C-alpha cells in the first residue's frame, strides 16, 4: 500500500494497453511494444530496469536458433516453472489480426549484464482453440506429471458471420476447458454443464490441483458475474479428468491484476466495478489447501490524478510490485500521455 | 454518375450507343495525410488533431469489341483535385 510515482527516459512511447512483464531471476522483462520491431530493437524485447524511481528501457537480443515474434497486444502469459520459462499463447498482432501460436521463453545466457532469450514455437494439434484474446492460460501438476489448462476469452466472428459493416465485432469465445501438452502440443477440449456464458478478462490462481477463475467480464449479457469458480482436476494414467464447482462470494471483477505477495497468497488491484465508472477497493486472497479466503485490504492512497481518470492499465513486476499507468489529461495540452507509477505490497 | 460522359465517348469512337459490357475500369488508389485540421480560435494551441483520408479516382475505361480494344474513357486532368473521390475520412494520426 505504498504508491510511488516513476519517471521515465526517452523511448516512453513503446508502452501501449496490453503489454506483458516477463520475470526471470528477479529481473524484469518487457514485452509487446507499438508499432513493429524497430529498427534499433530488432526483436521487440526490453529490460524494464528501474532504480531510483526512474525507469529505461534497454533492448535484450535472442539466440541462434529462436523465433522472432510479433509483439502481441493482449495474449494470456503463465508462469511455467517446470528450468524456467513463459508460455504465451494467441494474442493480438498489430494488423488486429488474432494470432494462433504458442510462444516459449527462456533464456540462454545470461552474463555481463546481457541476456539472450531463446523464444521458440510450439503448435497444437487435437482440439485445437480458436485464437482469442482476453483469455488466461495455467499450468497445474498431477501424478507428477504436468497438464496446461485454458479458459475462453473473446475473439471475432467466424468466417461466415462476418461481413465488413461489421468486420471487426467480436463474440465470447465458447466456454469450455481446454487441457493442453506442452511435451508434444495435444489439446483435448472438455464442456463442463456447470459453465454456463462466456467469460473474457478474469483472474486465474493455480495451487498444485485447481483453478480459481474469478471475476471476468460478460459480453453478451454485459453484466460482471459475481461466481467465482473451483476447477478441481486430476490426471490419471489413462484419460484425464475435470471437474468444476460454483461457489459463493465472488466480486465483479474484470481486468484486474494478479500478483504473488506471500507463499501461497495473493493481491487483486482495481480493474472495474461497473463500464462506465471504475474500480477504487483492492482485494486480499488466501489459499489454502481445499478452502478459498477473499478479503478486503486497506484501500491504498491514490494521487488525485487517478481519482480523476477514466480508465488505467497495468501488469505486476513479480516482486510483490505492480507497474500500472494513467492516460495524461489532453485538456492540460502539455503531457506525455502515459503518467504512471509503481505500487509496491512488500 | 459519368454515365452520358461514357455514352458520349463510344458515340466518338464511333461504336453503338446500346452495348452490353464488359467494361475494364482502371481506378487509381490513393491513401495520404491532411497534416492539420484543428479550429482553435485562439486562448492557447489547443492540440494538434492531424486526419488523413483514403480516395479513389476512375482514371480510365476500356471496352473490347470482339477483338480490339478501345479507350471509351479517358480522365484528363488525373493528379487534379475535382476528381479525387473521398471514401473514407479519419481523424486519426498517420
Ligand atoms: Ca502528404
Amino acid at each position: 500500500m505504498s504508491l510511488q510515482m516513476v519517471t521515465v527516459g526517452h523511448n516512453i512511447a513503446l508502452i501501449q494497453p496490453g503489454f506483458s512483464l516477463m520475470n526471470f531471476d528477479g529481473q524484469v522483462f518487457f514485452f509487446g511494444q507499438k508499432g513493429w520491431p524497430k529498427r534499433s530493437c530488432p526483436t521487440g524485447v526490453f529490460h524494464f530496469d528501474i532504480k531510483q524511481n526512474h525507469l529505461k528501457l534497454k533492448p535484450a537480443i535472442f539466440s541462434k536458433d529462436s523465433c522472432y515474434l510479433p509483439p502481441l497486444r493482449y495474449p494470456a502469459t503463465c508462469s511455467y516453472k517446470g528450468k524456467h520459462q513463459y508460455i504465451i499463447h494467441g494474442g493480438k498482432t498489430p494488423n488486429n489480426e488474432l494470432s494462433d501460436k504458442i510462444y516459449i521463453m527462456s533464456v540462454a545466457c545470461k552474463n555481463n549484464k546481457k541476456v539472450t532469450f531463446r523464444c521458440t514455437e510450439k503448435d497444437l494439434v487435437g482440439d485445437v482453440p480458436e485464437p482469442r484474446y482476453g483469455h488466461s492460460i495455467d499450468v497445474v501438476y498431477s501424478r507428477g506429471k504436468s497438464m496446461g489448462v485454458l479458459f475462453g476469452g473473446r475473439s471475432y466472428m467466424p468466417s461466415t458471420q462476418r461481413t465488413t459493416e461489421k468486420w471487426n465485432s467480436v463474440a465470447d469465445c465458447l466456454p469450455h476447458v481446454f487441457l493442453i501438452d506442452f511435451e508434444f502440443g495435444c489439446a483435448t477440449s472438455y464442456i463442463l454443464p456447470e459453465l454456463q456464458d462466456g467469460l473474457s478478462f478474469h483472474v486465474s490462481i493455480a495451487r498444485n490441483d485447481t483453478v480459481y477463475i474469478l471475476g471476468g467480464h460478460s459480453l453478451a449479457s454485459n453484466i460482471r458475474p459475481a461466481n467465482l469458480y473451483r476447477i478441481r482436476v486430476d490426471l490419471p494414467l489413462g484419460t484425464p479428468a475435470v471437474n468444476c464447482t460454483v461457489l459463493p462470494g465472488g466480486i465483479s471483477v474484470s481486468s484486474a491484476i494478479l500478483t504473488q505477495t506471500n507463499n501461497d497468497e495473493f493481491v487483486i488491484v482495481g480493474g472495474y466495478q461497473l463500464e462506465n465508472q471504475k474500480r477504487m477497493v483492492c482485494s486480499l486472497v488466501s489459499l489454502g489447501d481445499n478452502t478459498i479466503e477473499i478479503s478486503e485490504m486497506e484501500t491504498p492512497d491514490w494521487t488525485s490524478d487517478i481519482k480523476h481518470s477514466k480508465i488505467w492499465f497495468g501488469s505486476n513486476m513479480g516482486n510483490g510490485t505492480i507497474f500500472l499507468g494513467i492516460p495524461g489529461d489532453n485538456k492540460q495540452a502539455m503531457s506525455e500521455a502515459f503518467y504512471f507509477y509503481t505500487l509496491r505490497c512488500s | 454518375d459519368m454515365e452520358e460522359d461514357i455514352l458520349e465517348g463510344m458515340r466518338s469512337q464511333d461504336l453503338d450507343d446500346y452495348l452490353n459490357g464488359p467494361f475494364t475500369v482502371v481506378v487509381k488508389e490513393s491513401c495520404d495525410g491532411m497534416g492539420d485540421v484543428s479550429e482553435k480560435h485562439g486562448s492557447g494551441p489547443a492540440v494538434p488533431e492531424k486526419a488523413v483520408r483514403f480516395s479513389f479516382t476512375v482514371m480510365r475505361i476500356t471496352i473490347e469489341h470482339g477483338s480490339q480494344n478501345v479507350k471509351v474513357f479517358e480522365e484528363p486532368k488525373p493528379n487534379s483535385e475535382l476528381c479525387c473521390k473521398p471514401l473514407c475520412l479519419m481523424l486519426a494520426d498517420e
